[PDB]
This record gives structure tokens, C-alpha cells and sequence, in this order.
């Protein structure tokens, strides 16, 4: 679970601290942080949905890391990025919303979603980080 | 000519560029900055040996407790020095800086115990044996040592050996090998660290022989941009770099072929010509041969300047009109943009008066000039022939495009497709020239002159291959560059005799040449290591001046290590540096990051600093004075001693500070009305086993002394290592009594050992293979030259 | 004063940013923060409460500090923290409390307790950091 919480604070950290012009060295220590992420991501492939009316889609990760052009970042880096970002947004929403719907009496307090099962991984453990919210 | 020597000299001296031209271009393929960097020992501080302890008031207890103690304890007198050795550890972490690691290279046998146990170094294994035999060593020790197995996997390559270091050790070596900076490797990455370019240009073959073991390894090249803009101000280095660059490029310029024989050529050229035709200044316009060299010398001559970024001038020769002409087909191509203003000066005027204007009839005013802006120009403004007139904005034009980011950060100020292959520029530099022929003067002059442009103009059949040579080669070669290359007036110049040129010109052929691919590479290879150099260097350097500040270390910063800095990134020999740049490069230096590696090394070293120093054999921090008869302590290891672990209700006084900056006595009168006080920083250190000593109250002494004159360095003070044996004087627990000493010291007690916590487990890789150079693996050949092409695609070099 | 915030921003983005698992290179301006204070403590003894029916607990400070190495976090790393964590936190508790009792007429707007006037101290101004509250 805390690992979904990161996958989060990852991206909002992000989509906030990279823009056009900013020093580099002012997301050295985030930079790394995700690049971490999409290793550990890379290859495992997931199912979402698959209850009421909500859509079952299907989502597979394949993507390149990211550069480090020196001296504050070219317009060009950022779009590049975004593009890498908005599929993880549109992930997490469809991650969030499939565990948000299922219940259980007996263990109500764990993960149910067979996204979020996978998550509790040992395996993803390695992202987790910055738990302020 | 002498007067102009001394001073363009004087000049020279403002300029780190090594004297012969040649000497250089050496220091560059030399340059052989990668590395592989492995290592063998654990790398530790301190063993741990045995030493004898006395328990309160008594002998040698017989047993020796194991403490640890520093292997190598090298420690100066005072504060300062303290802070300046360590730093050198700093400057020794680095230079021993292992880029990776394995086990299987340190493998021994822990010769006790079931089970074949492997032990991580030699050093784990003696403690081990030893240990095994100290009986008073509990029933757990053994055993542990004992079933204690390595972690052996195959598969994964894994390998989790035992180990014992310590806690400032495992710190070390553990991030040693977190940080093994190496990236894996696969045929696609090889393919990748080739320039975007290239792989499309048709011309060029690709081909993969040798397979990859998932065992492959390298080390990031790490080529940040410039960092350190020397653009804005440091002229003299940067004219010793473009000199550097400018050679490199020579050395790669393909030589030409199939020119046309230089006899040949110039006899039905004095047929054209009319040479001796009345007119006084004979013999000035063939002193153009030995073109067979002229034409190479102009042509690499020409790229480099261009690569290199570098800026020139031009042997020019103002009578012989010719010579001019052709300086308008310079022009045509070269981005005048990077042409020091003043050599464009004299060949533009050179033509626009002794041509253009008189013999087309226009400004009989021949030309006024003092000093606008682009003489050349304006010309255009007020002249009525539209081929003319196109010449005109598009020379004072064709500002060499300065706009471009390619295959990730190449910033190659570029230039006009049009130039490239659409040539047609050159199409019309001819068409305009198709049409100047006409009166005013002399007749030995029209014939003369129009005759000699005739020979650009059928000849401007091939003059077009001219374009597309070079548009490709420098379109080529440039992917290759890693230093970006801002365009900037070097101080220096380089002469450029219209004669080659004017060679080069009308005396090309049907020939085709191009970079041959083994050169290619050896070109990235070069400026890649460089690169590396200066970037690593720039890092080590930071680094060093960081830790320099917070090390108080308020001496050398300045030029110390910019000299060293220097000399590693060899192109230049300091010395002839201004002042004004040493420390102002030292000024930027300052404000940058710090390589995460270097900058997190540092930050450990602090942390344990202070536990280091107190940990040392010899020297101790400052002592106390109280001349109050005070009641001596009792400590295991050194029996019956006089120590303090703690300051704390006495005056502390920084010897560093009183020392560095003179006496005023505040101490000379503390100590007189004798008052309770305390001294701080690192210092001597005496022995003594003299119960005698005590009574005669010897460590009320010593400190007389320094009132004399300041100084301060021959203040050892005293102890007192009285145990209840290796003391001859010992007519002391043989009567009722208590140790008086007035005086005692701060060495805190050395650490006791415990295994448990020393003992830690090893995450290492298992079985590499470094590999350097890379590119090798590179399979690639070359279509037949008679068949090129550029951007364009239909063909360079095209005329049968 | 301001000395005591830093105590706390340091254990939250301390109890929050150090997980079983995380990357180091996202603690490593903060792990550093973090021993700098155990230092200036260390070889420090203080007493927190004696009035009303507030306890009067004692407190002396020895500790070790963290290890650098690791390129993740392995979960003993963590409870070795926590350990270490957990002490301070019932400490300030029992501090902040204690000066928020105590009234004075006079100088009401200093500091009152024993504990916190000795914080003031210049020996710990070593420690402040982030005042963004």
C-alpha cells in the first residue's frame, strides 16, 4: 500500500518541480527517484476494472528513462516527460478507483484489487519515500 | 618587421598555448582518460591488537582485553594540522577510488569449521583464527565463526560473503559498492553511443559481429556541458583551445585527390591571362602554385577553423586582382560571421574598389569608408543589377545560422541548406559575375580581369562539387563533437593566403573524398576523453575546495589547486596564465554542485573526524590546570591514570586561535594569580611511570615555558601510566594513601572491541568483465566514393 | 526557541521519509541534519516537569549514529531508528509540555522552563533547520 502512496507524491513532485527552466540540480535528488521507479515497473503488466460499470483496461509498461541536459531544462525535455507522465496518471486514477470500490468483512483493512495485491509485492518495495501527507 | 615581433609576443606570454603547433595535437591522442578501476585489499583504519589491562589498583590482570587501534596513527600538533590531514585522506579516497567490485577475488578458506567456509579478506580470516583460541571467548563465538557458510549463487550472481570490518570500515566499503557506477551493456547501447546522424547517412555501413554476455560492463562517459562558460571572458585560454581543437581537426581532414597537373592548368592560364600586357607589378599573381599543397593547406585550413570555432585573417596581396576574386567565392561560403571584422575589411574594399564599381560603370567615387557598419553591404542599397544585388544580402547574410540542439545538446552553429548541396548560391555568384563586363579605364584591364572570372565561371560547373564537399565533410565530422562551441573573436588569427584558395578553386576535379570511418571514430574517441578529464578534474577540484572551506582550512584555496587542475587537463601550461584568470577561475568554481560520489565521500569523513583523532596512540586534546591537589582517576586499560573525559567548568582557550594570532597574556595573567583554565586542539604527549614524579608535582611545570616567546609547540604535557606493576615505584599501595595530581588530560579512552557489532554481512556482485574503448565492436565499411550524397540525396560530387 | 521546532520538522520528515525500502539519495541532505543534532546533544542531561501532577522525568543522552552506505534501505536499518527515534519523541512531548504551563508577568514571552533555557543556548543553535510552519 504505502508504495501506491509514493508512485503519488512522485508524480505531483513532479508534474510541480518540472518546468521549463528550472535549474537542474533543483531535481537531482527527485530525478533519481523516478527514473527508480519505472526499472522496477518495466515488464509486469496489469488489470484494472472489472466490476459494475467500471472498464476493464489493460496497462503495460514499456519506457525510456529520463536525460539530464545540463543547465536548466530546454522546453523540449519537459514535453517528453509530461507525455511519460499523463500515463501514470491516467493509471493511478484507474488503480485507485478499482481498490476503492471492493469491501470485505473478514479483511476489510488489506488490499483487495488484484492491481494493488500485486503492489504490496515485495519486489516494489524500493520506492516508497516522502510520507508528509 | 623585430618591433612588431617583441609585442606580438608580448602577447603570447597572455596565452597558455604550447609553443610548437604540432606538439600539441600529441598531448590530445595521449590522453587516455578511462580506466578500469579495481582493487584487492578490504581497505580498513585499524585491527584490533591485544594489550594488557590492570583491573582498579591492580596488576597485570593476565588477560588481555582486544581494543581497536589506528594502523598508520600519523597525527600533527594542533588543531590546524589535524584539519589539513585529513584532508588528504580526501585527496587519497579519490585517486583510490574503485569504480566497482567482486568477491570471488578476495576468496579465502576459514580454516575452522564444517561446512567448506569461505571468509570475505585476509584480514577477516587471521582475527577468525585467532579469536577461535582466546578461551575466554563465549561458547557463541565459535560456533558463529564456525557454520558460518559464504552465500554462494550461480544463477543472479550473487555473492554474500561473511566479513568482520568495523563500523567506520563497513561505512567505507559499503558505499564503495553502492556506487558501483557501472551501467550494463547491449549491442543497442554501442549502436546508441553513435551520433544520431551518422547511422542515417546512407553513405556510411553498419553491422553487429560479437554477441553480449549479460556480463557486459562499462563506465558512463559523463559529458556535461561546459559547466564553466570561459566564453565571456577567459580570451587567453580559449584562444589556447581553439589553436588545440584547430589542429585536431587538420590531423583529420581528409587529404584530396585527382587534381588537375599544375602545369597544365597555369599555362592555358597565361594564355587567358595576357600576364605581361604594359602593367608594372609582374610575377605576383603565380606565386599561387605549389598548389598541389596550397589547395590541401586551404582546404583543412578552412574546416578547422570552422570546427574549432577559431577565427582568422588573410595573407592578402592587393595587387593581384585575382586572388580577390575567388576571396568573393570565400564569401560565398564561409559564414563571414567567424572572420575577425578586419580581414573582411581589406579583401571586401580590395574588391569593391579595384572591381565591381569601376569596371561596371556604377560608383566612378570608387568608395569612401571610415567606419560604419559593414561596408560590404551598403553596397547593396545603391546598386542597380539585381544579380548583383542578391550577392549583396545574401553574403552580408548567411550570419552562419547560429541556432542548434541536436542528437541531445550539440549546439554546432549550423549552416543554410542552400549553401549545403542547394548551391545554387554558387549558381548565382556566377550568374551576377556573367554580367560584368563592361568600360572606364584602361583596355589591358577589362580583358585582363574579365578573362580571369571567365575561368571561375566554366570552371563553375565543378566549383559547385566544391560546395557540397565541404557542406557534407564539416556537416559530417561536427556530429562527433561533444564541447559545445559558442562563436567567439578569438585573440588569435591564422593566415589564410588567397593563393590556395585561388588553387583550390578552379583546380578541382571529378575527385570525391570523405572521413574514412576508423577516422571518424578515433575523432569521437578523443574529444570524448578530454571531456571526461575536464568535467572529472572540474569535479575533483570542487570537491576539494569545498571541504577546504568548512576545514577551515584558511590557507592554499587559491592557486594550489588550480595548478594541478591545470596540468592534468594538459592543453595548456599555466604559468603564462594572467593572474586575473587563476582566481577568477577559481571564483566560478566556487558556486557549483558536487558530483553526489565526491560530495557524499566528504560528508562521512566529517562525521567520524572528531572519533579518529581522540582514537590515536599519540596526542591528546588540550589539558587542565586547577592547583588544586585533585584525586586521580582509575581506568582499566591504563591502571592508575590522570585523565578527563570531559571539559566543562574551566575557560577554554582555542591554542589554535592564540598561536595563529600572538599572545596578549589573558593566559600570562591567568596563570600568574594562577586561575583555574583549560587548553583546546590536538597535542605532544608524554608518558611517565615515576611515582615519584607525581609527588614532586612535575606537570605543574612544563608551562611555564611558553611565556617566554609565543609559540607553544613545546608544550608536552603530562601523565601518568602508573599501573600496579611495570612501575619500579611502587612504595605506594604499601602505604595508606591517594594520588594528588594537579593535572590531568583529555585523550578519551580508546574503544573496547565487540564482535557482534563489527561483524557484517557483504552484498557483491559476482563475475564482470570491464570494457573500455567500446566502439570496437563497431563493424563498418564504405561505399565507393564516386558515390556520395547529402541531405540532398541525389548526389554529392555530380558532375561526371 | 526556534531550536525546538527544528527537533520536531527533523523527526516528521524524519518518521516520514525514512521506510523500509526508499533510495538513500533522498535523505542524504536529511540523514546528515539528523546525526548533527545527536552530537550536540550527546553528553546532555535534562529534567522536564515538578509541577501540579506533571511527572518529573529524567533524561541523558549516548548514542550512536547511521551508517551512509546502502544504496536502499534494508528494514533493519529502519527499526535501529526508530529505536533511537522513539526516545526523542516522548522527550519533546515532556518538553513542550513543561514551557506550556508555565506564565510569567514580567517576560511572559520568553522562555520559562528549566529544560528550555537551556536550549536557547548558543551551544545548540548547531541544530536549526526548515521553518516553514
Amino acid at each position: 500500500m504505502d508504495v501506491l502512496y509514493s508512485l503519488s507524491k512522485t508524480l505531483k513532485d513532479a508534474r510541480d518541480k518540472i518546468v521549463e527552466g528550472t535549474l537542474y540540480s533543483n531535481v537531482s535528488d527527485l530525478i533519481q527517484q523516478f527514473n527508480q521507479m519505472i526499472i522496477t515497473m518495466n515488464g509486469n503488466e496489469f488489470q484494472t476494472g472489472g466490476i459494475g460499470n467500471l472498464p476493464i483496461r489493460n496497462w503495460n509498461f514499456d519506457f525510456g528513462l529520463l536525460g539530464t541536459t545540463l543547465l536548466n531544462l530546454d522546453a523540449n525535455y519537459v514535453e517528453t516527460a509530461r507525455n511519460t507522465i499523463d500515463y501514470f496518471v491516467d493509471f493511478v486514477d484507474n488503480v485507485c478507483m478499482d481498490e476503492m470500490v471492493r469491501e470485505s468483512q473478514r479483511n476489510g483493512i488489506a488490499p483487495q484489487s488484484d492491481s494493488l495485491i500485486k503492489l504490496s509485492g515485495i519486489k516494489f518495495k524500493r520506492i516508497n519515500f516522502d510520507n508528509s501527507s | 618587421e623585430h618591433q612588431k615581433e617583441i609585442q606580438y609576443e608580448i602577447l603570447q606570454k597572455t596565452i597558455p598555448t604550447f609553443e610548437p603547433k604540432e606538439s600539441i595535437l600529441k598531448k590530445l591522442e595521449d590522453i587516455k582518460p578511462e580506466q578500469a578501476k579495481k582493487q584487492t585489499k578490504l581497505f580498513r583504519i585499524f585491527e584490533p591488537r591485544q594489550l594488557p589491562i590492570y583491573r582498579a589498583n591492580g596488576e597485570k590482570e593476565l588477560r588481555n582485553r582486544w581494543y581497536w587501534k589506528l594502523k598508520k596513527d600519523t597525527l600533527p600538533d594542533g588543531d590546524y594540522d589535524v584539519r589539513e590531514y585529513f584532508l588528504n585522506l580526501y585527496d587519497q579516497v579519490l585517486t583510490e577510488m574503485p569504480d566497482y567490485l567482486l568477491l570471488k577475488d578476495m576468496a579465502v578458506e576459514n580454516k575452522n569449521s564444517r561446512d567448506a567456509g569461505k571468509v570475505v579478506d585476509s584480514e577477516t580470516a587471521s582475527i577468525c583464527d585467532a579469536i577461535f583460541q582466546d578461551e575466554e571467548t563465549e561458547g557463541a563465538v565459535r560456533r558463529f565463526i564456525a557454520e558460518m557458510r559464504q552465500r554462494v549463487q550461480a544463477d543472479r550472481n550473487v555473492v554474500n560473503y561473511p566479513s568482520i570490518l568495523h563500523p567506520i570500515d563497513y561505512a567505507f566499503n559499503e558505499y564503495f559498492l553502492q556506487h558501483q557506477l557501472v551501467e550494463p551493456l547491449n549491442n543497442d547501447i554501442i549502436f546508441n553511443y553513435i551520433p544520431e546522424r551518422i547511422r542515417n547517412d546512407v553513405n556510411y555501413i553498419l553491422n553487429m559481429d560479437r554477441n553480449l554476455p549479460s556480463t557486459a560492463r562499462y563506465i558512463r562517459p559523463n559529458l556535461l556541458q561546459d559547466r564553466l562558460n570561459l566564453h565571456d571572458n577567459f580570451e587567453s585560454l580559449w584562444d589556447t583551445i581553439t589553436t588545440s581543437n584547430y589542429i585536431l581537426a587538420r590531423s583529420v581532414v581528409p587529404d584530396l585527390k585527382e587534381l588537375v597537373s599544375t602545369e597544365a592548368q597555369i599555362q592555358k592560364m597565361s594564355q587567358d591571362l595576357q600576364l605581361e600586357a604594359l602593367t608594372i607589378q609582374s610575377e605576383t599573381q603565380f606565386l599561387t602554385g605549389i598548389n598541389s599543397q596550397a589547395a590541401n593547406d586551404c582546404f583543412k585550413t578552412l574546416i578547422a577553423a570552422m570546427l574549432s570555432q577559431r577565427t582568422m585573417s588573410l595573407d592578402f596581396v592587393t595587387t593581384n586582382y585575382m586572388s580577390l576574386i575567388s576571396g568573393m567565392w570565400l564569401l560565398t561560403v564561409v559564414p563571414n560571421d567567424m572572420f575577425i571584422r578586419e580581414s573582411l575589411v581589406a579583401c571586401q574594399l580590395a574588391i569593391v574598389n579595384t572591381i565591381i564599381y569601376p569596371a561596371f560603370g556604377m560608383q566612378r567615387m570608387h568608395y569612401r569608408n571610415g567606419d560604419p557598419q559593414t561596408p560590404f553591404q551598403i553596397a547593396e542599397q545603391q546598386i542597380q543589377n539585381f544579380q548583383v544585388a542578391n550577392w549583396l544580402h545574401f553574403v552580408n547574410n548567411n550570419q552562419f545560422r547560429q541556432v542548434v540542439i541536436d542528437g541531445v545538446l550539440n549546439q554546432v552553429l549550423n549552416d543554410n541548406i542552400r549553401d549545403g548541396h542547394v548551391i545554387n548560391q554558387l549558381m548565382e555568384a556566377l550568374m551576377q559575375l556573367s554580367r560584368q563586363q563592361f568600360p572606364t579605364m584602361p583596355v589591358d584591364y577589362k580583358r585582363s580581369i574579365q578573362r580571369g572570372i571567365l575561368l571561375l565561371s566554366n570552371r563553375l560547373g565543378q566549383l559547385v562539387d566544391l560546395t557540397r564537399l565541404l557542406a557534407y565533410n564539416y556537416e559530417t565530422l561536427m556530429a562527433c563533437v561533444t564541447m559545445n562551441m559558442q562563436h567567439v573573436q578569438t585573440l588569435t588569427t591564422e593566415k589564410l593566403q588567397l593563393t590556395s584558395v585561388t588553387s583550390l578553386c578552379m583546380l578541382i576535379g571529378n575527385a570525391t573524398v570523405i572521413p574514412s570511418p576508423q577516422t571518424l571514430f578515433h575523432y569521437y574517441n578523443v574529444n570524448v576523453n578530454f571531456h571526461s578529464n575536464y568535467n572529472e578534474r572540474i569535479n575533483d577540484a570542487v570537491a576539494i575546495i569545498t571541504a577546504a572551506n568548512r576545514l577551515n582550512l584558511y590557507q592554499k584555496k587559491m592557486k594550489a589547486i588550480v595548478e594541478d587542475f591545470l596540468k592534468r587537463l594538459h592543453i595548456f601550461d599555466v604559468a603564462r596564465v594572467p593572474d586575473d584568470q587563476m582566481y577568477r577561475l577559481r571564483d566560478r568554481l566556487r558556486l557549483l554542485p558536487v558530483e553526489v560520489r565526491r560530495l557524499d565521500i566528504f560528508n562521512l569523513i566529517l562525521m567520524n573526524m572528531d572519533q579518529i583523532e581522540r582514537a590515536s596512540d599519540k596526542i591528546a586534546q588540550g589539558v587542565i590546570i586547577a592547583y588544586r591537589d585533585m584525586q586521580l582517576e582509575r581506568d582499566e586499560m591504563y591502571g592508575y591514570v590522570n585523565i578527563a573525559r570531559n571539559l566543562d567548568g574551566f575557560q577554554q582557550i582555542n591554542l589554535e586561535e592564540l598561536m595563529r594570532t600572538g599572545d596578549y597574556a589573558q593566559i600570562t595573567n591567568m596563570l600568574l594569580n594562577n586561575q583555574p583554565v583549560a587548553l583546546v586542539g590536538a597535542l605532544p604527549f608524554v608518558t611517565d611511570s615515576s611515582v615519584i614524579s607525581l609527588i614532586a608535582k612535575l606537570d605543574a611545570t612544563v608551562f611555564a615555558q611558553i611565556v617566554k616567546l609565543r609559540k607553544v609547540d613545546t608544550l608536552k604535557p603530562i601523565l601518568y601510566k602508573i599501573n600496579s606493576d611495570s612501575n619500579d615505584f611502587y612504595l605506594v599501595a604499601n602505604y595508606d594513601w591517594v594520588p594528588t595530581s594537579t593535572t590531568k588530560v583529555y585523550k578519551q579512552v580508546p574503544q573496547q572491541f565487540d564482535f557482534r557489532n563489527s561483524m557484517h554481512m557483504l552484498t557483491s556482485n559476482l563475475t564482470f568483465t570491464v570494457y573500455s574503448d567500446l566502439l570496437a565492436f563497431v563493424s563498418a565499411d564504405t561505399v565507393e566514393p564516386i558515390n556520395a550524397v547529402a541531405f540532398d540525396n541525389m548526389r554529392i560530387m555530380n558532375e561526371l
